[PDB]
Formats: structure tokens, C-alpha cells, sequence
């Protein structure tokens, strides 16, 4: 108050010195239910696979692709990614994915 | 929606397709939860200025901190909330008497004995001062006196020279200011008493010549 | 880098022009006030207190001046004033009376009717007060006798 | 790109300063009005209608207030009014008389 | 080169807004004057000259 | 239709009704008129730049206009003079091109 009034003797009354803003304590993130998963179990757990010369090209679109279940699995020997990071797979959007 | 506020349960009903809403002031008011399908109101958080309740520095140094429009549950002697907010450093005496220091919005503060106390103002009726038999001064004698009073009528015409005001003995400054337009003419016309016209760009054009040289082959 | 300071000084000049326009508006308001004061003090004897100078106006004289008008106000100020106990209304067997062309002035035991500019004790009569309902709504009730010789 | 928004906000702040100066001028005008009302109602009984409150002034009392003056105006309002036919002047064998 | 004239016209528009606000203040003052003139001339016979 | 607007003076003798009071009632009126204004200061740094460093760094080159704005808000008129405090100087810190 002495800095606001620029005086060593403050009179009798009420003086507004500064303000007060309640800062956000938590940080919530809401989103709709994760439904209509991509059929990764159909191409990864397929009963009969094709040869290398007649490989199938399954189109994956209009679905949410959970790449966390593929990376967090010790059953796969090689999980190399080119031009993209394996961790940021769930934070990117695409138009269509071919398996 | 990237905002900041307190989410509480609402009593309104949205349409089966409307996600969020807004008030008349074009501000986000409510939003439907994407999972529970329930409407949650959005209220801006406590915004208020702090105040120091000081009974002067000549009496004592014991002061009280006053918060405006906020609740003490979110604020980091005696802690108690009031109608104008939370007051830290005072008492909560249930007595009531004349107001001494108006802290704002009802409750007042005062100094009583060695500590600062609070009390609720009743403000029954100001009409009680009518029959208070106040003293009225009735003159008895007079003395002839003269008074000289001067009231301005006209104003000296003040002109503004933007060239010398914005640019003090500078050439490139004036060269760059010449491209800002004829705003100085409008300022002078406004100072003389002529209103500025509100129209389109019928005198200023954003033209360009593209004097860039050709690159060598 | 030059246009930054140019815009800053343009904002400063806009603030100056705003101040000058507000000063011109205040000067026009003061000119209207001087005109109405001239009309009410020179062309007539105004009964307003502390309007044609300081006190009760008697006569005024206009004087020319550059960008202004000088007024020579001749008035009289209260030399000696005395405080008296006043009441909003009296009550003489109902029909509360309120003072007109003056206020109720009491010296301690008796009440009189006189104007607020000079002290002249006058007896309370019907021709000096007006009835207003009864002595219930009017806050402040004192009992006196309204004579009428 | 930053200086564009800087200039925009400077224009906004100039508008705010203009509004504040106009408010200060209006407050000074209201202070002059309160001063002349004090001088004409407390130091004298003004005959002006609806000036020292609402009605014919009898007596006024001043009261202090933060950034303002409170006036206690004691007056009387017309309880019952009656409409009458008025004329600008009369004529009694020439020499028109005005009231 | 465009933003220079943009800022100039923004200053002109700010001057226009200032003039409009001053005109609004003067109109409010004239409205108060008309109200008090109504109250002092229609509801009563004022003794003020002119 | 064409308006003739002959003379508005015809309403003078229109014998308009005038309300003459008969009885009165004592009433009190509380009126508050502002006199002084709370000193409002303007901090251009926090107003034009909200928690930004480069914004303030660029605003520092616009000059001392905030001082003039504060002086105008306090009631002090802005002086109209030449550039005796601000200079359009330059240092030309451009590096030399490699030979
Ligand atoms: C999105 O997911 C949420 C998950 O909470 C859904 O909310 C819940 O939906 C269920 C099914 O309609 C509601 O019934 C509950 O079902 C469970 C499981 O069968 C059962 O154990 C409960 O006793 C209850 O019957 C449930 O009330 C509702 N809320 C909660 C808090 O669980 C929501 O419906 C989903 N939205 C969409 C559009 O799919
Ligand atoms: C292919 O089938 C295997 C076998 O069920 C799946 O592996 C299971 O994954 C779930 C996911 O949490 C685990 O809870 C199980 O413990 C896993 N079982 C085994 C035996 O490892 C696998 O996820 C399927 N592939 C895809 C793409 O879903
Ligand atoms: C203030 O806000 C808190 C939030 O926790 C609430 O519990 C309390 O009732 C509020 N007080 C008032 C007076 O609104
Ligand atoms: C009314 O009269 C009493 C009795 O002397 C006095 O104490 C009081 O101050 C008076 N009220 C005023 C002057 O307002
Ligand atoms: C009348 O009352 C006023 C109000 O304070 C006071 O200043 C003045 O001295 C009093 N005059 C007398 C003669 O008591
Ligand atoms: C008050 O006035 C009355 C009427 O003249 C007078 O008789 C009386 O002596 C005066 N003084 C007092 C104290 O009543
Ligand atoms: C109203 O005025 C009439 C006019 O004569 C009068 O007879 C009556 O008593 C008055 N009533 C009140 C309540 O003043
Ligand atoms: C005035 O007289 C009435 C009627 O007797 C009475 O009720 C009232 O108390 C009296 N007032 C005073 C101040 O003597
Ligand atoms: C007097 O005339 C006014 C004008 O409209 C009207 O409102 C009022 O009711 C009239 N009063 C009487 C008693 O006729
Ligand atoms: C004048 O008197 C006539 C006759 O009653 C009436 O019709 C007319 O309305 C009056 N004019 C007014 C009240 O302005």
C-alpha cells in the first residue's frame, strides 16, 4: 500500500493494491468413447497368410488404430518405423492405411 | 474448446445433436460431456482484486487483507468469508452498529479494543435524519462585496503540424510518413470543428508498381 | 524500425488531439454557462444563491475580455449567522402544516416562520402554512399553536 | 506479424484512454453540478421545481461520501392535481392583460 | 507498404470514434438540460430570465 | 401528402389543460452525485503484451507513449513540440559479405 500510494503514512481506509486470479489446478481432457477399432487382429492373427509374390493389400480406414497394443508386445521381433516415430503413432491422423 | 473455468451440473437440456452452447455475449456457457451426454455449465474462475484494510499508520500497524469476489476455499490470524469475499486478519463479531470503514458491499470494518473487527450494517432507513433537528444558519447582518468572475467563451484556433511533431529534423522519417496518407488533414479538420466523414477509400489506393529487377540468367 | 516509433508518436498525437477536442467541448460548455449567467444576472435579478457571484445577487455588469467574459457581480454576503433548530412540519390538533416561502425557525421555546435569508420572527398563521393530510405520514411531529388574529 | 497486433491493441488502448478522459470530464461536470446544487439548496431555499430533489424545496442536508456528496432533500410532492383551462391573456375593453 | 496506410486510416478512424463519443456525451448533456428545463418550465413557473 | 407547416403558434390558444396541485405530502429524496474520480493508471506492458517477452521487446521501441497516456489520464496536458527526446538513429550491424 505504501508503494501504491508512494507515501510512508497510509491514511485510514481501504486500498486496492493488486489483483488475484485463481490459476488452473488440474487439467482434464475429455473425448468420446473409443469405438469401432481397426481390424488389426484380422491381419495380425490371420489363419492363412499369402506368399510374398501375391501379398494382399487390406485397406484400413474409418476407424481408430490403437498402435499401443502392437508396440507393447514382445512377440514381434522387428518393430522398425521409417519416417515416423513409434511413440507418436497414436497422436497422428491419416486418410488410409494399407496392411 | 480450450477454455478455463469451473464445471458444474446444469439444469438445461440441449438438443440431441448440439454439443456446446454460448450466452448472449458470444461466450461459451455450457458444453455436453462426450461420454456421459450431460450438460455442464462453464463459469469463469474467481477474478477479483485484493485490498488492505488499514486503520491508518498513526494508530497501529495491524491490518487485514480483503479479497473481492473470491471464496477462501481457493485462496492459498482468523480466516472467515463475508458478502464481499474473504477477510483475513479480522474478527467475526456478530454485533452491529454504525459503519466506520466501508470495505464494500455491505459489511464494514473498524478498530476496537487492539484488533480489527467486522460487523454487518443494517442500513434500516436514512429518513431517520429528517427529524434530527439539524441546525440551520440564518443570516443576521450583511456586507456589500464585489466578486470578479471570468468564464472562457471562445478557444484559440490550435493547428497541428504532423511533419514536425512526428519527425524532428529528419528526412527519411518524413518520407516514410508521407505514405501513411492524409490523416493530418482529417485531424486538423476535426480540431477546427468539422466532423470527419465516414466513407470508403475514394482517395487512397493500395497500388503497387513492382520495381523489382530481373534476375540474371 | 522507423515506422515503429512513427506509430508510437501517431498514438501520442491522437491522444493529444483527443485532449484538445475534450478541452474544446469543455470550453463550449463554459461558453453556454457564461451566456446563461449573463442572461440571468444582467437582464434580470436572479434569486439563486451563489449563482451571480457569491451571495444574493443585486446587480451585474458585463466586461469584454479576450476569449472570455468578465462579470462584475455586486452582492452581499452573510456577515453574522446564527444556528436555529428547525422542524419539517408542525401539528396543531391534526392537519400537519408545512412552511411555505420560508422554514420553521425556533429560538428555544417558540416557533416562527421566516425565510432562510433574513431572520424575522413571525407568528404561525393559516396564510403562512399549508395543511398536508394528518400528523401520521409526515415524519417528525411537534405540537404548537397556529394563531390567526 | 507481431507489430500488426501491437498496433491493433494500441488503437484499442487509445480508445480506452479516450473513454476514460470523457468519463473524467463528465465526472468534473457532475462535480460542478453537485457544487452548485449544494450552494443553491443548502445555503438557500431555491424556488426551482424538481431541482433540490423532486418537488418544491424546503430544506437540504449534506452528507459525506467516497467520491461523491449525498444530499438529504426534504420536499413535498403534489398529492392531488386538477386540470384547468388556461389562457395566454384576457381582454377587458382593449388593453390586453397578461398574468 | 499496405500496413502503413492501414495504420494511418486506423488513426483516422480512432479520431472519428473520439469525435462520435464526444458528440454522444454532448447529446447526453443536452438531454439532461432538456429534462431539467421540462421540470422547471412545465411543472412550474420559473422566475429565471431567458 | 405535402405538409404545409403553416404556423406552430396555433397551439397557443388551444386551451391546453394545466395541472394545479391541491394537496401535498412530505417526502424525502436521497440523491448522490459523483465529485472525484479514482486515479486510474494504465500499464501498457501488461495490456498490449500478455505474458510475452518478444512482444515487450518490440513495444520498447515504440517510445514513451505510455508515459504521455498516464500524464493525460492524471490530468496533465500533453506537450506539442519536436523530437527532442526520440531519435531515429541506426547502427547498421550488418555483417560483411565473404570475399
Ligand atoms: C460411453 O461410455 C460410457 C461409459 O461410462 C457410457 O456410460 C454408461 O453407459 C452404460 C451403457 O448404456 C450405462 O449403463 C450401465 O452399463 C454398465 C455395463 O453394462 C452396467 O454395469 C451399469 O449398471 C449400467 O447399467 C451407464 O449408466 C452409463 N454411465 C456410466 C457412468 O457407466 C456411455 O453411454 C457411452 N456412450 C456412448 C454414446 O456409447
Ligand atoms: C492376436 O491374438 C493374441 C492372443 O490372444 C493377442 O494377444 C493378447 O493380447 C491381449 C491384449 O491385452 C492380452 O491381454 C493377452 O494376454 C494376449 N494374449 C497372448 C497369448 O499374448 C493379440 O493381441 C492378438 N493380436 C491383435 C492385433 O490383437
Ligand atoms: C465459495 O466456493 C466454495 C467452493 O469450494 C464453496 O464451497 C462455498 O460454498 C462458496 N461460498 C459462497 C459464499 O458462495
Ligand atoms: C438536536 O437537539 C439535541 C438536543 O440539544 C442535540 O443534542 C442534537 O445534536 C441536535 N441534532 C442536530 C443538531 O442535528
Ligand atoms: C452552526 O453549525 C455549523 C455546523 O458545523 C458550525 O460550523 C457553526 O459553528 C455553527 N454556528 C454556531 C453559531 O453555532
Ligand atoms: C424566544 O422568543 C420568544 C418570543 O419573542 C421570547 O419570548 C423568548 O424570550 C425568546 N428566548 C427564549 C429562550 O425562549
Ligand atoms: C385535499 O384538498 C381538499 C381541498 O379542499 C381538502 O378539502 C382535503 O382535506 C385535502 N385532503 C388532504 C388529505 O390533504
Ligand atoms: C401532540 O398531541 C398529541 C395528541 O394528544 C399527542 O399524541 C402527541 O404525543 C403530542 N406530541 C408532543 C410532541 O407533545
Ligand atoms: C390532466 O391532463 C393530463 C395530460 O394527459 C392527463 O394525463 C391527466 O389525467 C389529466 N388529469 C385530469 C384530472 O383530468
Ligand atoms: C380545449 O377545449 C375543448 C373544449 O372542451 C377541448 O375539446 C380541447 O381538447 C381543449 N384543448 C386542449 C385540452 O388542448
Amino acid at each position: 500500500t505504501k508503494c501504491t500510494l508512494k507515501s510512508f503514512t497510509v491514511e485510514k481506509g481501504i486500498y486496492q493494491t493488486s489483483n488475484f486470479r485463481v490459476q488452473p489446478t488440474e487439467s482434464i481432457v475429455r473425448f468420446p468413447n473409443i469405438t469401432n477399432l481397426c481390424p488389426f487382429g484380422e491381419v495380425f492373427n490371420a489363419t492363412r497368410f499369402a506368399s510374398v509374390y501375391a501379398w494382399n493389400r487390406k485397406r484400413i480406414s474409418n476407424c481408430v488404430a490403437d498402435y499401443s497394443v502392437l508396440y507393447n508386445s514382445a512377440s514381434f521381433s522387428t518393430f522398425k518405423c521409417y519416417g515416423v516415430s513409434p511413440t507418436k503413432l497414436n497422436d497422428l491422423c491419416f486418410t488410409n492405411v494399407y496392411a | 474448446l480450450t477454455g478455463t473455468g469451473v464445471l458444474t451440473e446444469s439444469n438445461k437440456k440441449f438438443l440431441p445433436f448440439q454439443q456446446f452452447g454460448r450466452d448472449i455475449a458470444d461466450t461459451t456457457d455450457a458444453v455436453r460431456d462426450p461420454q456421459t451426454l450431460e450438460i455442464l455449465d462453464i463459469t469463469p474462475c474467481s477474478f477479483g482484486g485484493v485490498s488492505v484494510i488499514t486503520p491508518g499508520t498513526n494508530t497501529s500497524n495491524q491490518v487485514a487483507v480483503l479479497y473481492q469476489g473470491v471464496n477462501c476455499t481457493e485462496v492459498p490470524s482468523n480466516v472467515f468469508q463475508t458478502r464481499a469475499g474473504c477477510l483475513i486478519g479480522a474478527e467475526h463479531v456478530n454485533n452491529s452498529y454504525e459503519c466506520d470503514i466501508p470495505i464494500g458491499a455491505g459489511i464494514c470494518a473498524s478498530y476496537q479494543t487492539q484488533s480489527i473487527i467486522a460487523y454487518t450494517m443494517s442500513l434500516g432507513a436514512e429518513n431517520s435524519v429528517a427529524y434530527s433537528n439539524n441546525s440551520i444558519a440564518i443570516p443576521t447582518n450583511f456586507t456589500i462585496s464585489v466578486t470578479t468572475e471570468i468564464l472562457p467563451v471562445s478557444m484559440t484556433k490550435t493547428s497541428v503540424d504532423c511533419t514536425m511533431y512526428i519527425c524532428g529534423d529528419s528526412t527519411e522519417c518524413s518520407n516514410l510518413l508521407l505514405q501513411y496518407g492524409s490523416f493530418c488533414t482529417q485531424l486538423n479538420r476535426a480540431l477546427t470543428g468539422i466532423a470527419v466523414e465516414q466513407d470508403k477509400n475514394t482517395q487512397e489506393v493500395f497500388a503497387q508498381v513492382k520495381q523489382i529487377y530481373k534476375t540474371p540468367p | 524500425q522507423i515506422d515503429r516509433l512513427i506509430t508510437g508518436r501517431l498514438q501520442s498525437l491522437q491522444t493529444y488531439v483527443t485532449q484538445q477536442l475534450i478541452r474544446a467541448a469543455e470550453i463550449r460548455a463554459s461558453a453556454n454557462l457564461a451566456a446563461t449567467k449573463m442572461s440571468e444576472c444582467v437582464l434580470g435579478q436572479s434569486k439563486r444563491v451563489d449563482f451571480c457571484g457569491k451571495g444574493y445577487h443585486l446587480m451585474s455588469f458585463p466586461q469584454s475580455a479576450p476569449h472570455g467574459v468578465v462579470f462584475l457581480h455586486v452582492t452581499y454576503v452573510p456577515a453574522q449567522e446564527k444556528n436555529f433548530t428547525t422542524a419539517p412540519a408542525i401539528c396543531h390538533d391534526g392537519k400537519a402544516h408545512f412552511p411555505r416561502e420560508g422554514v420553521f425557525v425556533s429560538n428555544g421555546t417558540h416557533w416562527f416562520v421566516t425565510q432562510r435569508n433574513f431572520y424575522e420572527p413571525q407568528i404561525i398563521t393559516t396564510d403562512n402554512t399549508f395543511v398536508s393530510g394528518n400528523c401520521d405520514v409526515v415524519i417528525g411531529i411537534v405540537n404548537n399553536t397556529v394563531y390567526d388574529p
